[PDB]
């Protein structure tokens, strides 16, 4: 589940990252996609970023200071 | 002290909550070492201390109540609890959902029928979802169609 994800960020199709890999038994533990909202912040791809809000992906202890610090270095 | 030892629980007196023992206080003979003691002569009550709040692990933000309760205590006194002292009005539906909690396989068209119309019916007539607190099964799905629809 965080293979598939990680295509799925490439696919640039949010149906499809939807259909099947969060409709299933998805376990929760919400770091993994903190890897993957990372790719999904940087490329921009924009969409996404609301896909993982709805799976409590919380904003507010995502943002750590290496976080910021790794983004602040992939600007366009 | 239970014949049939459990699963790395060998210590346990039929019941092994938490102790060498099935008790939370000195294991003494109490003048009679009755063999297969009865839970209604063997279990007593305590008060309960283990009340308050809960807050997920960064998996929420809200606050959440839980009480532990006793396995027979009249319902006055619960709902007397759950009005006044939660702030919980009357309902107007109490509808409570029941299923398989460990071994639940369902289709795409059962799945769909969670995901619209028991969220319809809750959030009208302001119906009082209540079901059994797991992390398993047909109430994780009530738990997503409850969550995804606030």
């Amino acid at each position: 589940w965080d293979h598939q994800l990680k295509l799925a960020v490439a696919w640039n199709r949010v149906d499809i990252a939807r259909s099947e890999i969060f409709m299933d038994e998805w376990q929760w533990k919400p770091s993994d996609l903190h890897p993957t909202m990372t790719a999904a912040l940087i490329s921009n791809k924009p969409e996404f970023v609301k896909l993982f809000l709805e799976n409590g992906v919380q904003l507010k202890e995502f943002v750590t200071w290496d976080t910021l610090l790794y983004l602040y270095e992939n600007l366009d | 002290e239970s014949s049939k030892l459990s699963d790395a629980g060998k210590v346990v007196c039929q019941c092994g909550y938490t102790h060498e023992q099935h008790l939370e206080e000195a294991t003494k003979p109490h003048t009679f070492q009755g063999t297969q003691w009865d839970p209604k002569k063997h279990v007593q009550e305590m008060p309960t201390d283990a009340f308050g709040d809960i807050v997920f692990t960064g998996l929420s933000q809200k606050v959440k109540k839980y009480v532990r309760v006793s396995q027979d205590t009249p319902s006055s006194v619960i709902y007397h609890l759950m009005t006044q002292h939660w702030g919980l009005d009357v309902p107007n539906l109490l509808i409570s959902v029941t299923g398989g909690a460990k071994n639940f396989n369902m289709k795409p068209r059962l799945k769909s029928i969670f995901r619209r119309g028991l969220v319809k019916v809750a959030q009208t007539t302001g119906a009082w979802i209540i079901t059994g607190g797991s992390h398993t099964g047909v109430m994780k799905q009530v738990g997503e169609a409850v969550r995804d629809f606030s």
